[PDB]
């Protein structure tokens, strides 16, 4: 789930 | 008189008006870009999709959760995302709801007979069971302090396996449970049943949300629903 990991890491 | 822990959970709550104004704005622009030549079910999928973005942002910034590594964070949200949607829906009707009306995350109010005409049998059934939870919670005087506790009990679920830091999930579950038990005892001393009646709603909310997921996955395989909502259904 790339989108979810991105939403947790994005600055 | 409120346990310090419940205060810490309260300060992590988002500013409801700004979350709702943002979602309302997003949906307005999307409709502006569509030519006359999107069903009501599709609209609700868009609305819930945007609601998931704000749920992730909330959890990401919340106490305890922000100490977990990304992998553990992903497993928790993939297990409870639907429960958090349904719980926020229920609490929304408790505060702002009116019989015969449904209040949406956009602050809009809609008539039940309009929605029940279009939702279909399965969603009408699930909406009905949620309404029965609404009436029950309303008679218990469900308030915001009890709400945030249940939000964290849903998020930090013991059903989540293969976590690197399961001890934390277990600790949060235990301490939030102890704070809620203390909060209801001190603030509603004449309601012996309130604590248990609150906890007994979490399995019910779980069942409604798991059945809602299974239905939405069915609707996706039917071609009726690519965004965050899809990613969470597959994961
Ligand atoms: C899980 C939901 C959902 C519903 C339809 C499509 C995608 C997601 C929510 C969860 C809360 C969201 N709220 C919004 C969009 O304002 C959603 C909307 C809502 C209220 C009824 C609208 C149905 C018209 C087609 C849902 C719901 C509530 C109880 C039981 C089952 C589903």
């Amino acid at each position: 789930n790339a989108l979810l990991r991105y939403l947790l890491d994005k600055d | 008189s409120i346990p310090h822990l419940i205060l810490e959970l309260l300060k992590c709550e988002p500013d409801e008006p700004q979350v709702q104004a943002k979602i309302m704005a997003y949906l307005q622009q999307e409709q502006a870009n569509r030519s006359k030549h999107l069903s009501t079910f599709g609209l609700m999928c868009k609305m819930a999709d945007q609601t998931l973005f704000s749920i992730v942002e909330w959890a990401r910034s919340s106490i305890f959760f922000r100490e977990l590594k990304v992998d553990d964070q992903m497993k928790l949200l993939q297990n409870c995302w639907s429960e958090l949607l349904i719980l926020d829906h229920i609490y929304r009707q408790v505060v702002h709801g009116k019989e015969g009306s449904i209040f949406l995350v956009t602050g809009q109010q809609v008539d039940y007979s309009i929605i029940a005409s279009q939702a279909g049998a399965t969603l009408n059934n699930l909406m009905s069971h949620a309404q029965e939870l609404v009436a029950k919670l309303r008679s218990l005087q469900f308030d915001q302090r009890e709400f945030v506790c249940l939000k964290f009990l849903v998020l930090f679920s013991l059903d989540v396996k293969n976590l690197e830091n399961f001890q934390l999930v277990e600790g949060v579950q235990e301490q939030v449970n102890a704070a809620l038990l203390d909060y209801t005892m001190c603030n509603y001393p004449q309601q012996t049943e309130k604590f248990g009646q609150l906890l007994l709603r979490l399995p019910e909310i779980r069942a409604i949300s798991m059945q809602a997921e299974e239905y939405l996955y069915y609707k996706h395989l039917n071609g009726d629903v690519n965004n965050l909502l899809i990613e969470m259904l597959h994961a």
